[PDB]
RNA sequence: AUGAUUAAUAGGGACGGUCGGGGGCAUCAGUAUUCAAUUGUCAGAGGUGAAAUUCUUGGAUUUAUUGAAGACUAACUACUGCGAAAGCAUUUGCCAAGGACGUUUUCAUUAAUCAAGAACGAAAGUUAGGGGAUCGAAGAUGAUCAGAUACCGUCGUAGUCUUAACCAUAAACUAUGCCGACUAGGGAUCGGGUGGUGUUUUUUUAAUGACCCACUCGGCACCUUACGAGAAAUCAAAGUCUUUGGGUUCUGGGGAGUAUGGUCGCAAGGAACUUAAAGGAAUUGA
């Protein structure tokens, strides 16, 4: 306990947060599978 | 500060918040300094809501940095029981304290 | 309910022999056994 | 504590009678700012009239949010130093000083789990006019990252910072002041760094924290003058 | 010029690109503290739980433009990094050093533990110079009112800094000898390397990055469990299938008092007497 139950709730934040993150990186790939699966001046710049 | 907290501001006019950091009071490092906010909190933050109860406050503890909102004579009384706390007061004794001032504040 | 675990602080027998001058490991005899039973004896005729 | 009560003091015993007010002898005079920026209109201020009053006036320092001199909220946290110069009829010549930014908006920027990287360049301007600038920059993690951090090594650090000074080095030494401070308000400065530090590692924030002024040259009023862009009197009788 | 075998997931050396708040010498910056110059205004400023010394109408405190000195590197700062430990956070350059990784390079037992014997060793402290801003043992002084604010305020010696030597002590901690082998799962991070992929990239100046996934060495750590251990707290070691042998160094056999046929130490100096007592108290009594 004293110290050491605060460092554990520190890492156990850091850990559900990394969780959210990824899955939040999967749907947006499952996103764009989807989205993939589905004026003359402005065609000269189309490159910049 | 909570909503419900922060609408006492509206409220009244005589409400002001008060704002200090654990290096002001004494230069703890390392483990020194997390063992000084385990301190003021408590365990189950009991030792913070001692304070804020007895003072009539309210305490938001982030990090290393303190802030009190409440009364101009209240916010002191609350700082000087979170400035024991840092300088090493065990809890127990300064919740002891608060009781001592806790009763004076009904009696006035 | 604050309590504070005490700190442990840090003559032994070897040093015991040689508080003397002497060292008392260096004056002993060969046999031992032989001399508590002349000692006990010596001790009763006296 | 004026109460009956506290203590009598020494210095209470002879105090001089104020007999005289002194905003009596003071005399109003404005303020105008360069050129380079949109809004001249940067308030007035006072002295005392001449028994002169030029001289307290020359070397007056005034600070003034960007935001009122461009006429936009973009500039809100950064402040431009101006310095009396020259007095014409009660309208104070200034020029470029210094730039600095609010406290409020530096402790924004800095936050944890990124680096911090700032880079410090004394250099002069065609013009003759030493000045210091301090730039700042901070790390930032990509669309798909997933660290909770995004700590550059040592090495990004100091290759980071070498290709900053060098930016910083280029644009003051061939350009003026009235030249430097027209690129400091579009904050093409920055973009600049931005795009040449960029392959390095992506930073974000990328500011010109600070500008002093060392060192200054002789006066020239021609040259006053014309970055402001004489006058007959009229018989009295 | 000429006799042997491996090349140990032993060791040493070499080479390659890295990595580091590792070290020494210079160098650059940053506000802050104190002080000083100029500047505007006028009665307080300071400090405490409350006050008093103290400073102040020769202008204190406060304001603006500067300068000088000596320290120190905030935020970034994290259960992250380096170093044998003590310790180490501004920029740039120089000097040498170093772990890990890569290697189809080299030597070939050169190793482990270590009486004897050697280098470094926080803070404080001793000798002799320098410096002396901040804080500050000692000393002086204000106040001695009130128990949550109950020891505070002002000046401040030695010291804090540095140069050349001494001192060698810390809760100098895993409160836990070293080397080697083996015995569980999980994903986060630092450094190196390998492969894939598509975003940020970008172009014959050159030069090389960031992110994602998988793997692999080395590291600071962490979570769940031990078919093991322990009385237990707990332990990936504090385990090695009922009682015991992989190698080697050191060490052992709490809190209060009582007395002493013991040992060693420890200073300075050249005159009472009253009635015992109503011989009293008293706004209160006789
Ligand atoms: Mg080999
Ligand atoms: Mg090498
Ligand atoms: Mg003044
Ligand atoms: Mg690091
Ligand atoms: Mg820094
Ligand atoms: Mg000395
Ligand atoms: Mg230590
Ligand atoms: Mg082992
Ligand atoms: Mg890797």
């Amino acid at each position: 306990s004293g110290l050491r139950s605060f460092l554990r709730k520190k890492t156990q934040n850091v850990i559900d947060e990394r969780k959210l993150r990824v899955q939040k990186q999967l749907d947006k790939e499952k996103n764009i599978r989807k989205r993939n699966h589905q004026d003359v001046i402005e065609e000269a710049l189309s490159r910049f | 500060f909570d909503l419900d907290d922060s609408i006492a501001l509206l409220r009244l006019d005589d409400l002001y918040i008060e704002t200090f950091e654990v290096k002001d009071v004494k230069t703890l490092t390392g483990d020194h300094l997390s063992r000084a906010i385990g301190r003021i909190a408590g365990k189950d933050g009991k030792t913070k809501f001692a304070i804020e109860n007895a003072t009539r406050t309210r305490i938001v503890l982030a990090d290393s940095k303190i802030h009190i909102l409440g009364g101009f004579t209240h916010i002191r009384m609350a700082r000087e029981s979170v400035v024991s706390l840092i300088l090493g007061s065990p809890p127990g004794k300064v919740y002891g304290n608060l009781r001592t001032v806790a009763s004076r504040l009904k009696e006035r | 309910e604050q309590s504070n675990k005490q700190h442990r602080k840090a003559n032994t027998a070897k040093k015991k022999l040689h508080t003397q001058g002497h060292n008392a490991k260096a004056f002993a005899v060969a046999a031992p056994g032989k001399m508590a039973r002349t000692m006990q004896r010596s001790s009763d005729v006296n | 504590a004026v109460g009956k009560n506290k203590r009598l003091s020494k210095g209470k015993k002879g105090q001089k009678k104020r007999v005289v007010d002194p905003f009596t002898r003071k005399e109003w005079f404005d303020i105008k700012a360069p050129s380079t920026f949109e809004n001249r209109n940067v308030g007035k201020t006072l002295v005392n009239k001449s028994t002169s009053a030029s001289d307290a006036l020359k070397g007056r320092v005034v600070e003034v949010c960007l935001a009122d001199l461009q006429g936009s909220e973009d500039h809100s946290f950064r402040k431009i130093k101006l310095r009396v110069d020259e007095v014409q009829g009660k309208n104070l010549l200034t020029n470029f000083h210094g730039m600095d930014f609010t406290t409020d908006k530096l402790r924004s920027m800095v936050r944890k789990w990124q680096t911090l990287i700032e880079a410090n360049v004394t250099v002069k301007t065609s013009d003759d006019y030493v000045l210091r600038i301090f730039a700042i920059a901070f790390t930032r993690k990509q669309a798909n990252q997933v660290k909770r951090h995004s700590y550059a090594q040592s090495s990004h650090i100091r290759a980071i910072r070498k290709v900053i000074s060098e930016i910083l080095t280029k644009e003051v030494q061939g350009s003026t002041l009235a030249q430097l401070t027209s690129k400091l308000i579009p904050e093409v400065i920055n973009k600049e760094i931005e795009n040449a530090t960029k392959d390095i590692f992506p930073l974000q924030n990328i500011h010109v924290r600070k500008v002093k002024l060392l060192k200054q040259p002789k006066f020239d009023v021609g040259a006053l003058m014309a970055l402001h862009g004489e006058e007959k009197g009229k018989k009295v009788t």
